[PDB]
């Protein structure tokens, strides 16, 4: 819900966001699994972009 | 069994060109550390660019090209491809925020 106020359609209007107007999905990320694919292992994305800081 | 991705891989990385890695190898030499970067602190250029080869541009499987200047990879622009390195900064701070404030919660 957060990803669709913020980052879809911030203010009510599609124009201002950073993704064509694509609603995000649970199938997004988890493509069929309880972890999805993509995710990256513990200790492996730039620490300035982690859960850590 | 990558070492990065759950069940994910980029490797067979056909998507990158020659030019693009040899341009990598010489701005590695030349710049020890990074000239104009807002959002990847404490990093050195070897760091950002290995970042850049195995999540970013290997997350996308498009080329080193397709957001940046193979001339200057600190240009900002002057090229047709400077709004894809725009949205690319925004989705690093996007994803900074995603996984601070709501996958720190599980
Ligand atoms: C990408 C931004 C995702 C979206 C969209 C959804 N989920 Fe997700 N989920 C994501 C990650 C990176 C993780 C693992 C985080 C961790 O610290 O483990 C998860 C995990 C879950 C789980 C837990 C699975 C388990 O075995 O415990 C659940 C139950 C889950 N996610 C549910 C869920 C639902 C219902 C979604 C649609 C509303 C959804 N997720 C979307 C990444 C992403
Ligand atoms: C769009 C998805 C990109 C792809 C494809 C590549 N890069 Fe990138 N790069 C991108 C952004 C948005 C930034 C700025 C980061 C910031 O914090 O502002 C960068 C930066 C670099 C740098 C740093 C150079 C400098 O800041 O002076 C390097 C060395 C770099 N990128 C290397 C690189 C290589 C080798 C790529 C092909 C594998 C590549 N990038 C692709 C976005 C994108």
């Amino acid at each position: 819900k957060h990803i669709q106020e913020t980052y879809v359609a911030p203010g009510g209007r599609i124009a201002d966001g950073i993704m064509a107007g694509k609603s995000p999905s649970c199938w997004l990320c988890h493509q069929g699994a309880n972890i999805p694919p993509g995710a990256a292992k513990p200790g492996q994305v730039p620490a300035v972009l982690s859960s850590t800081p | 069994q990558n070492p990065i991705y759950v069940n994910y891989t980029q490797e067979p990385t056909d998507y990158i060109s020659a030019e693009s890695l040899a341009a990598m190898n010489a701005y590695i030499q030349a710049n020890p550390q990074p000239q104009a970067v807002q959002v990847l602190k404490g990093m050195t250029t070897a760091q950002i660019s290995a970042y850049m080869v195995a999540q970013v541009s290997g997350g996308l499987k498009v080329d080193c090209s397709y957001c940046h200047n193979i001339a200057n990879f600190a240009q900002q622009d002057g090229y047709p491809n400077a709004a894809k390195k725009v949205t690319a900064r925004k989705m690093m701070l996007m994803s900074a925020d995603l996984n601070q404030n709501y996958t720190a919660k599980l």
